RNA sequence: CGGUGGAACACAGUGGAGCCUUGUCCUCCGGGUUAAUGUCGCUUUUGGCAUUGGCCCCUGCUCCUGAGAGAAGAAAUAUACUGGGGAACCAGUCUUUACCGACCGUUGUUAUCAGAAAUUCACGGAGUUCGGCCUAGGUCGGACUCCGAUGGGAACGGCAACGGUUGUUCCGUUUGACUUGUCG
């Protein structure tokens, strides 16, 4: 016969509030430019896909960019799908971990819409990072990015005690 | 298949042995970050320490921890992997993160999606 | 160099307790060499004449808020200890104290066998079998 | 707590009986040199492979026993490995003029969940090599290597029992002095 019986386990208290994905809304007025703008890109050559636009869509080359190995750039944008099926979340615990150490001027765009499965299906994987040096977009990109799209640290920023998180999850005897 | 019970008292010594390890883990964390921002690798054989005593008492009281805690600290020499040395994906296998030490925690990563651990599934979980 | 130090956590503290002191005893000559007694213009003296003794000097000046409000407000959540004093139990608190760890405390040696080492408070780096480190 | 005064230097202290695998002057594996043979490439001749024969490879010290303590420059900084101790160091596995190394085998266990899997069952992916159909190199089978989110775990790792050592097992003393009794 086989019985349920729940278990305690302790969760990491502050994987919630390291995981709290930046405040995004009014973001299909965002989604049509950058959808144009990636098409664009990928209709003509695969090499004329990354000579105007200096763009990395391989994670490798997304952590050996943000290693420290070019410093000129100082303004990097990312773009990252969440509520998204079909995503890894092993990458997904990692990349808004990884820019934050960088001293770069990284910033992160989480998209919220569950349908925009277009993106991955499409250029790479999901997500892109490129530099906003002297391109046009940035004439766009600084005008939104103090609206809604403000991204800020505030767990590691000051001071504070964290509460303990203790869970508890389902386990199946027989005997 | 058999009964369906769900008992919310909680024991005090359980509660007490997760708060000490919650308390070694956090001050373990603050000291890494504290020393990280500000400088060069200080003190770093010092949190890890900690780190491994909290590994010694999951050995005495036989729990178990999220997948969240034993991904972020190490399996050898134990320690935090909050700063690890480099990432590297699609190299001929699935993925790989190196740490200082030499010792890698690699993820089955280029199989498939859509792979959640047994804690991150809808129905098995209940908070606090 | 420092994978060989990182082999054992254990020699590496070792190494990490001898280097501290070491380098404390450096401070106390490099001070003397100073003649100033002013510890916050020997910090400054040290930073602008001795980069490489400065790395490994300890913060204690850093060593106490991230140490003291984490111990306080723990033990104020785990011993149950809230506005409402009158509701306490000892017997269950001096239990939990003994299920609970030191490792991050402030500690006086208040009475000793040693006429020199009482008077002394300090803060847990880590805790030893016999002897204690603050 | 252990051993000695019973064993005479292993003469297993000696004797007898029973059984068998009938007590094999044997064999450590392993590594180096030399000689002979056969094959394959250079062509006085040399190199690689396999077999056979011969040689070489370590009682650390005292003691009958029990036990005791010395040092790990033939690869390291912490002086072989592992864990702790505040450090001389301690415990366990080991070796010691080792100018080569050597963690013996079998059985069972590591409950429940998890995971593909709790013992080199199996399964999935990538790379190499070989064979068949076949020839823009597509597929199939066999072998090796690496990886697979979990859990203290995937490490022939940890725990417990049993010796092949010079065949096993059983039985008996080599331990006495006075007093008394019997027998010659
Ligand atoms: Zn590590």
């Amino acid at each position: 016969k086989r019985r349920q019986v729940y278990k305690p386990v302790l969760d990491n208290p502050f994987t919630n509030e390291a995981h709290m994905w930046p405040r995004v809304h009014d973001q299909p007025l965002i989604w049509q430019l950058l959808q144009s703008s990636i098409i664009n890109k990928l209709i003509h050559i695969q090499s004329k896909e990354n000579y105007p636009w200096e763009l990395y869509t391989d994670f490798n080359e997304i952590v050996q960019y943000l290693s420290g190995a070019h410093g000129n750039s100082d303004p990097v944008c990312l773009f990252v799908c969440n509520k998204d099926p079909d995503v890894p979340l092993v990458l997904l615990q990692q990349i808004p971990l990884l820019c934050y150490m960088a001293p770069m001027t990284v910033k992160l765009v989480q998209l919220p819409k569950s349908a925009m499965d277009t993106f991955k299906s499409v250029s790479k994987y999901g997500m892109l990072l490129l530099r906003c040096d002297d391109r046009v977009d940035k004439k766009f990109v600084s005008q939104i990015q103090k609206n809604v799209d403000l991204l800020q640290f505030p767990w590691l920023n000051a001071i504070k005690y964290r509460p303990t998180s203790v869970k508890l999850l389902k386990t199946t005897v027989p005997i | 298949n058999g009964t369906l019970l769900v008992p919310p008292p909680r024991t005090i010594a359980n509660q007490d042995h997760f708060h000490r390890l919650n308390y070694l883990y956090q001050i373990s964390a603050y000291q890494t970050r504290a020393r990280q921002k500000a400088r060069t690798d200080a003190h770093t054989p010092l949190a890890r320490n900690y780190i491994k005593s909290m590994d010694l008492i999951s050995k005495k009281t036989k729990t178990s921890l999220l997948p969240t805690i034993k991904r972020t600290i190490c399996k050898k020499c134990h320690r935090l992997l909050w700063t690890p040395k480099k990432l590297e994906i699609t190299s001929d296998g699935a993925l790989s993160v190196m740490c200082g030490c030499g010792t890698v925690k690699r993820f089955n990563i280029g199989a498939d999606p859509n792979y959640r651990t047994y804690s991150e599934r809808e129905g098995n979980l209940l908070n606090s | 160099d420092y994978q060989r130090i990182n082999k054992n956590s254990k020699i590496a503290l070792r190494e990490y307790i001898n280097n501290c002191k070491k380098n404390t005893k450096k401070c106390l000559k490099l001070a003397y060499e100073n003649k100033i007694t002013d510890k916050e213009d020997l910090l400054h003296y040290i930073e602008e004449k001795h980069p490489t003794i400065y790395e490994s000097l300890p913060q204690y000046v850093d060593f106490v808020p991230m140490y003291k409000e984490l111990w306080i407000n723990y033990i104020k959540e785990l011993l149950n200890i809230t506005k409402n004093l009158k509701t306490f139990n000892g017997s269950l608190a001096l239990l939990k104290l003994s299920m609970a760890d030191y490792n991050g405390a402030l500690l006086r040696v208040t009475k000793s066998k040693n006429k020199t080492l009482i008077g002394l408070q300090g803060i847990v780096i880590w805790d030893s079998q016999k002897f204690f480190i603050m």
